[PDB]
C-alpha cells in the first residue's frame, strides 16, 4: 500500500507540475478567432433557403 | 461465393424448357435476381427481374407472356419457365445478383451461363460509337458512348454502368454509375461524363484488358444494352 | 422515389419492418426479471435447481406457457448505482438473503434498504427469499445466539398469527419470525403504496420457487392493471 | 502525504495566478446570434426499446442506433429509409461507434466485451469479425482511431488502446479513482480526453499511454464530454445541471453554462460546426441550445421522455436526437 | 325556443367531446396502444350521430311534422339504427377489454394485440349496417301491420318507426340484451376481485354501468312492450325516449376519456 503507490502519486503529480502556461485572456482569442473566421460556413448559425438544403418538407 | 447454372440442351420448336440458376456460399434470400440474354453475335440483353422479397416482377416488352420466374429461399434455386420457343432464343442466358440500398454496387458477380439451340420502342436508345479500335501494350486507350435521353436523374446520380466481358468467360463489373470502380478491378481503370455522352479511360495497358466493353443504362426498366467495342493487341 | 433503385430500397426498408414486427410481438409477451444476492447466499444455486470475466448471466424458465427471463450480475465492481438505471422496467426484484450466519445480516439489511430506496428503482416490487433455513435449525437447538448480537430479540414474542410447520420445535419459530420482521420493517416505512415485498422461507431442497414466483408476479401485474383503471 | 498537499498548492497557486480576464470582459462587445428556430424534419421509428446511443457518419447521410432490445440500426437520413438491421448477443447494450471510413461499426454494453461488426463483406450479411475481452467492467465508450485502432472506455476505472489485427491491448491507461463514464478524440488523433465518476476529467497521450494533464471543478460525477473544433478546448456536462468549457494550455476553466431553472442533469453535449453554440440535452424531456460565447440561451428542442444522446453532423447540415421513448428526430 | 335550446345543447356538446378525441390520438405519438384505437373507432362513430342525424331527427320533434321524400326516410331510419347498435358494440368490446386485462394479467399484451382490436372494429362496424339496411329496406318489420302502418301513420306526415311483434322482439335481443349482459357480468366478477384485495392492501364501473343502464332501458322496454299492449304510448313520449336514449352519445365520450388520469394531459 503506503510502500508502493505513495511512492508513485508523488511521481505523477510531481511530472504534472511542469507544463507550460499562457495568459487567460490571450486564451479568449483564438476560439473567438475561429468564431468570426467559420461563421460563414455554419449552416445551423445562419438559416438556408430551401434550395441548397437536403431536409426540405 | 459461385454460383450454377443448369439445364441448356436443344430443344424443338413449340417446347417448354425450365431453365434454372443455383445460388450457393451468400446470403442468397438478400439479392434481387435477373436474367440477361447474348446472342452468338450480338451483345448483351435483358430478360427480366425478380426482387428479393418477390413482391415486385418485371418481364422484356419483347417477351411477356411466354417466360415466368420464380425464386425459392429454403434451397437458393433461381428458375426461368419458358413456353412455346420460337426461332429467336437461341442465346446464352446468364444469372446475375444485386442489391439495392445507399453505397451499394449492383450486377457484381454474374454466373457462367448456358447454351440453348433451337433448330429451324418508347425505351432510352443506347448506342455506342465505334465496334473496334486497335492499340499498344502501354498506350492511351479511350471508349465512347451515347444515350439518347439524359441519365441524369434529379437526385444526382448518373446510372451509367461498364462491364467489359473477356474474351472467354462471363462478363463482370468494372464502372457502376459511371464514375465509381468496383472492388477487386485495378486502379487503372476511370469513367467521365457529362449527362448524355460518355468516355471509359485507361490510363496504363495490359495483356488482360482485351475483351468487348459494354454500356448499360439503368434509369427506366427496359434496361437497354450498348453495341460492344472490341480491343486486339 | 422515382428511380427503380430508389423502389428496391423502399422494399427492402419494408421487409427490414415487417422483420422487427415479429421482433416486437416476440418481445411483448416475455417478463423480465433481476436477481441479487450476495456471495454467502446460496442464489448460486437456486439457479442450477431451476435449470473468463463475463459481465451478465441469463437463464429461462417456464411455468404455465409464460417466458421469464432472470439476469444475473457478474463480475463487476462493488458499485451498483450506476448500471441500476437499465433496469427501471423489470417485473420484479428476487432478493436472497443468507439469514443463518448471525454475522453477516446487518450488511444485508443496508444493502435491502439501499435497493428499496434507490429513486430508479421506484415502482418495482421485491420478492424476498430467505435461504438455508435447515441451517438455522441445525444453529438454534444446540445453543452462537442472537440476542449478543441484536439485544431487542429477547423483548420478541411470537406475533399473534404465525403458521409453524408440521414438525416444528417450539423454539425455531421465535427467530425465524424475528428475522421476517426485521426484514419486512424496512419495506413499510416507505413506497406510499406502489411496491410491495413478498417474503419466503427458502430451503436448499426446494422445487417450488418457480410457482412462488409466477404467483407473485401475478399479483404484482393484476395490482398494477386495478390501479391503472381507478380500481384501486 | 504533507509533500503531495504542498505540491497540489503550488499548481493551484500557479493556477490561479493567471487569470487576468474571464472570458465574459473579452467578449461583452459581440452581437449575439438572437434567436435560432430549429424545426423537426425527420422521424425515425423502429425501435423496440429506448434508445441508449448514436453516431454520425462521415458521409453525413448515415447514421448508427443501439436500444436495449439489442439491435443496431442503420438509417437513410434523407429518405428515412433502413439500411441494415442487426441484433446483438445480449440485450444490455450502452454504446456503439462507427468507423471513419465507412466499413464497420463497434458496440459493448454490461458483458465487459467489445465487439466489432464488418459492413462490407462478399455475402450481403453483416457478421461479427472481432471481440476485445480482458475489462473488468462494462464498456461505456468507444471510438476509432482508424480501421485498425480503436479506444474504449470501461466501468474498471481503466481505458484501454486495442489492436483489432491480434484483439490484444497494447496500451493500458490507469489512473481514475472512480468508474468512466465516456471519452471524446482529437481531429489529429494524437491525444484524446476522458471523464468518469470521480468528477475529474484527465487528458491522455495515445502515443506514451500516459497522463497528461487533470481537471477539476464539477460537484458531481461526469456523464458526457466533447470536443472544441479548433482542438484546444473541451466541454463536459454533469449531473448537477451543469456544463464548463476547460482550455488545454491555460488549464483552467472558462465561463459556465448553467441556469436556476434547471434541476435535472446533463446526458449528451455536443458543438457546432464554428464552435458558435453548444447543445446539451437535459434530463427534462428537453434540449437546451446556447451560446458558446456569452452563455445565452437560444433556442429549445422540444420528446416524450429523457433525452440519452445528440450528435451534429460533420458539414453543420442538421442535428439528431435521440430519446427514452425509442424516436429519432432530425432538426435543420 | 326553449326546446331548440335544449337540442342545440345535446348535438353540440357530442360534436366537441368527439372531435377532441379523435384529435388527440392520431397527431400523438405515446398514445399508439391497441386498446386506444378502439376508442378512437367508437369517438369516430358517435360524431357522426350528432351532425347528421341529431339535426334531422330534431326536425320531427318540434314541428310534430315530416317535410320531406318518402325516398329519405328509408335512410334517415337506417342510418338512425345502425349507428346506435355500432356505439353499443363498442361498449361491449371495451368491457370486454377491462375484463382481459383485470383477470388475467400475465397474459394481457400477448392477446389484446393490435390484431384482436382491428378485427374488433370491423364486427362493430359491419354487423350493424348489414342488420339495419336490409332490415329497413325490405320490409321485415312492416310485415302483419301494414294496415296499422299506413292507416294512421303514415297518413299523415310522420316518418316514425314501427315493428312488428316478432321483429321488435329481435331488434330488442340484439341491440340490447347481450352487449348490457355482457357489461354486466364482466364488471361484477371485476367488483368481488377488486373489494377482496383492497382488504388485503367498486365505485366507477357502477357508474358506469348506471349511466349506460338508467340511459337506454326505458327506450327498449318501450319499444319492445308498445305492441303487446296495442300502441298506446304517446308519439311525444316517445320522442323524448329517443332523445333520452341520444344523450347516451353526449356523455359517453366524456366517461370513457376524462375520467382516467392518464387522460387529462
Ligand atoms: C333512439 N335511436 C335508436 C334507434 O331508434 C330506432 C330503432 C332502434 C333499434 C335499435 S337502435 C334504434
Amino acid at each position: 500500500a503506503s510502500i508502493a503507490q505513495a511512492r508513485k502519486l508523488v511521481e505523477q503529480l510531481k511530472m504534472e507540475a511542469n507544463i507550460d502556461r499562457i495568459k487567460v485572456s490571450k486564451a479568449a482569442a483564438d476560439l473567438m478567432a475561429y468564431c468570426e473566421a467559420h461563421a460563414k460556413e455554419d449552416p445551423l448559425l445562419t438559416p438556408v433557403p430551401a434550395s441548397e438544403n437536403p431536409f426540405r418538407e | 461465393v459461385q454460383l450454377v447454372e443448369s439445364g441448356g440442351g436443344l430443344v424443338q420448336p413449340g417446347g417448354s424448357r425450365k431453365l434454372s440458376c443455383s445460388a450457393s456460399g451468400f446470403a442468397f434470400s438478400s439479392f434481387g435476381m435477373h436474367w440477361v440474354r447474348q446472342a452468338p453475335e450480338k451483345g448483351l440483353e435483358w430478360v427480366a427481374y425478380i426482387s428479393s422479397g418477390s413482391g415486385t416482377i418485371y418481364y422484356a416488352d419483347t417477351v411477356k407472356g411466354r417466360f415466368t420466374i420464380s425464386r425459392d429461399d429454403p434451397k437458393n434455386t433461381l428458375f426461368l419457365q419458358m413456353t412455346s420457343l420460337r426461332s429467336e432464343d437461341t442465346a446464352m442466358y446468364y444469372c446475375v445478383r444485386s442489391i439495392y440500398y445507399y453505397g451499394s454496387s449492383p450486377f457484381d458477380f454474374w454466373g457462367q451461363g448456358t447454351t440453348l439451340t433451337v433448330s429451324a420502342s418508347a425505351d432510352i436508345v443506347m448506342t455506342q460509337a465505334t465496334s473496334s479500335v486497335p492499340v499498344t501494350p502501354g498506350e492511351s486507350v479511350s471508349i465512347s458512348c451515347r444515350s439518347s435521353k439524359s441519365l441524369l436523374h434529379s437526385n444526382g446520380n448518373t446510372y451509367l454502368y461498364w462491364f467489359l466481358q473477356r474474351p472467354g468467360q462471363s462478363p463482370q463489373l468494372l464502372i457502376y454509375r459511371m464514375s465509381n470502380l468496383a472492388s477487386g478491378v485495378p486502379d487503372r481503370f476511370s469513367g467521365s461524363g457529362s449527362g448524355t455522352a460518355f468516355t471509359l479511360t485507361i490510363s496504363r495497358l495490359e495483356a488482360e484488358d482485351v475483351g468487348v466493353y459494354y454500356c448499360m443504362q439503368h434509369l427506366e426498366y427496359p434496361l437497354t444494352f450498348g453495341a460492344g467495342t472490341k480491343l486486339e493487341l | 422515389t422515382l428511380s427503380a433503385e430508389d423502389k428496391a430500397a423502399v422494399e427492402r426498408s419494408k421487409m427490414i419492418e415487417k422483420q422487427l414486427q415479429k421482433d416486437k410481438q416476440v418481445y411483448r409477451a416475455t417478463h423480465r426479471l433481476l436477481l441479487l444476492g450476495a456471495d454467502n447466499s446460496g442464489k448460486s444455486t437456486i439457479v442450477k435447481q431451476m435449470r473468463k470475466t463475463s459481465g451478465i448471466f441469463e437463464t429461462k424458465f417456464q411455468v404455465d406457457k409464460v417466458n421469464f427471463h432472470m439476469f444475473d450480475v457478474g463480475a463487476q465492481r462493488d458499485e451498483r448505482r450506476k448500471w441500476i438505471q437499465c433496469f427501471n422496467d423489470v417485473t420484479a426484484i428476487i432478493f436472497v438473503v443468507d439469514s443463518s450466519d448471525y454475522n453477516r445480516l446487518q450488511e444485508a439489511l443496508n444493502d435491502f434498504k439501499s435497493i428499496w430506496n434507490n429513486r430508479w428503482l421506484r415502482t418495482i416490487s421485491v420478492i424476498l427469499f430467505l435461504n438455508k433455513q435447515d441451517l438455522l435449525a441445525e444453529k438454534v437447538l444446540a445453543g452462537s445466539k442472537i440476542e449478543d448480537y441484536f439485544p431487542e430479540f429477547a423483548r420478541y414474542t411470537t406475533p399473534e398469527d404465525a403458521t409453524p410447520e408440521p414438525g416444528e420445535d417450539p423454539r425455531v419459530t421465535r427467530a425465524k419470525y424475528f428475522i421476517r420482521d426485521e426484514f419486512l420493517r424496512i419495506s413499510t416505512a416507505s413506497g406510499d403504496g406502489r411496491h410491495y415485498c413478498y417474503p419466503h422461507f427458502t430451503c436448499s431442497v426446494d422445487t417450488e420457487n418457480a410457482r412462488r414466483i409466477f404467483n407473485d408476479c401475478r399479483d404484482i401485474i393484476q395490482r398494477m392493471h386495478l390501479r391503472q383503471y381507478e380500481l384501486l | 502525504r504533507q509533500e503531495a498537499e504542498q505540491l497540489k498548492n503550488q499548481i493551484r497557486d500557479a493556477r490561479k495566478a493567471c487569470a487576468d480576464a474571464t472570458l465574459s470582459q473579452i467578449t461583452n462587445n459581440i452581437d449575439p446570434v438572437g434567436r435560432i428556430q430549429m424545426r423537426t424534419r425527420r422521424t425515425l421509428r423502429g425501435h423496440l426499446a429506448k434508445i441508449y446511443a448514436m453516431h454520425w457518419g462521415t458521409d453525413s447521410r448515415l447514421l448508427v442506433s443501439a436500444s436495449q432490445d439489442g439491435k443496431l440500426i442503420i438509417w437513410d437520413s434523407y429518405t428515412t429509409n433502413k439500411v441494415h438491421a442487426i441484433p446483438l448477443r445480449s440485450s444490455w447494450v450502452m454504446t456503439c461507434a462507427y468507423a471513419p471510413s465507412g466499413n464497420y461499426v463497434a458496440c459493448g454494453g454490461l458483458d465487459n466485451i467489445c465487439s466489432i461488426y464488418n459492413l462490407k463483406t462478399r455475402e450481403g450479411n453483416v457478421r461479427v469479425s472481432r471481440e476485445l475481452a480482458g475489462h473488468t467492467g462494462y464498456l461505456s465508450c468507444c471510438r476509432f482511431l482508424d480501421d485498425n485502432q480503436i479506444v474504449t472506455s470501461s466501468g474498471d476505472t481503466t481505458c484501454a488502446l486495442w489492436d483489432i489485427e491480434t484483439g490484444q491491448q497494447t496500451t493500458t491507461f490507469t489512473g481514475h479513482t472512480g468508474d468512466v463514464m465516456s471519452l471524446s478524440l482529437a481531429p489529429d488523433t494524437r491525444l484524446f480526453v476522458s471523464g468518469a465518476c470521480d468528477a475529474s476529467a484527465k487528458l491522455w497521450d495515445v502515443r506514451e499511454g500516459m497522463c497528461r494533464q487533470t481537471f477539476t471543478g464539477h460537484e458531481s460525477d461526469i456523464n458526457a464530454i466533447c470536443f472544441f473544433p479548433n482542438g484546444n478546448a473541451f466541454a463536459t456536462g454533469s449531473d448537477d445541471a451543469t456544463c464548463r468549457l476547460f482550455d488545454l494550455r491555460a488549464d483552467q476553466e472558462l465561463m459556465t453554462y448553467s441556469h436556476d431553472n434547471i434541476i435535472c442533469g446533463i446526458t449528451s453535449v455536443s458543438f457546432s460546426k464554428s464552435g458558435r453554440l453548444l447543445l446539451a440535452g437535459y434530463d427534462d424531456f428537453n434540449c437546451n441550445v446556447w451560446d458558446a460565447l456569452k452563455a445565452d440561451r437560444a433556442g429549445v428542442l422540444a420528446h416524450d421522455n429523457r433525452v440519452s444522446c445528440l450528435g451534429v453532423t460533420d458539414d453543420g447540415m442538421a442535428v439528431a436526437t435521440g430519446s427514452w421513448d425509442s424516436f429519432l428526430k432530425i432538426w435543420n | 325556443a326553449s326546446l331548440y335550446s335544449l337540442m342545440s345543447l345535446i348535438i353540440l356538446a357530442t360534436l366537441v367531446g368527439n372531435l377532441i378525441v379523435i384529435i388527440s390520438i392520431s397527431h400523438f405519438k405515446q398514445l399508439h396502444t391497441p386498446t386506444n384505437w378502439l376508442l378512437h373507432s367508437m369517438a369516430i362513430v358517435d360524431f357522426l350521430l350528432g351532425c347528421l342525424i341529431m339535426p334531422c331527427s330534431m326536425v320531427r320533434t318540434v314541428e310534430r311534422c315530416w317535410y320531406f321524400g318518402e325516398i329519405l326516410c328509408k335512410v334517415h331510419t337506417s342510418t338512425d339504427i345502425m349507428l346506435s347498435s355500432a356505439s353499443i358494440f363498442h361498449l361491449a368490446f371495451i368491457s370486454i377489454d377491462r375484463y382481459c386485462a383485470v383477470c388475467d394479467p400475465l397474459r394481457y399484451k400477448a392477446k389484446i394485440n393490435i390484431s384482436t382490436i382491428l378485427v374488433m372494429i370491423l364486427v362493430s362496424w359491419s354487423l350493424p349496417a348489414v342488420y339495419a339496411f336490409g332490415m329497413i329496406f325490405l320490409e321485415l318489420n312492416l310485415k302483419g301491420v301494414e294496415e296499422l302502418y299506413r292507416s294512421q301513420v303514415s297518413d299523415l306526415g310522420g316518418c316514425s318507426p314501427f315493428f312488428s311483434k316478432v321483429s321488435g322482439v329481435l331488434a330488442f335481443m340484439t341491440s340490447f340484451y347481450i352487449p348490457g349482459s355482457v357489461m354486466l357480468f364482466v364488471y361484477y366478477r371485476i367488483y368481488f376481485i377488486a373489494k377482496g384485495q383492497a382488504r388485503s392492501i367498486a365505485k366507477t364501473l357502477g357508474i358506469m354501468v348506471g349511466v349506460f343502464l338508467v340511459c337506454w332501458c326505458p327506450f327498449f322496454l318501450c319499444t319492445v312492450l308498445d305492441p303487446f299492449l296495442g300502441y298506446v304510448i304517446p308519439p311525444s313520449l316517445n320522442d323524448a325516449l329517443y332523445w333520452f336514449g341520444y344523450l347516451n352519445s353526449a356523455l359517453n365520450p366524456m366517461v370513457y376519456a376524462f375520467f382516467y388520469p392518464w387522460f387529462r394531459r
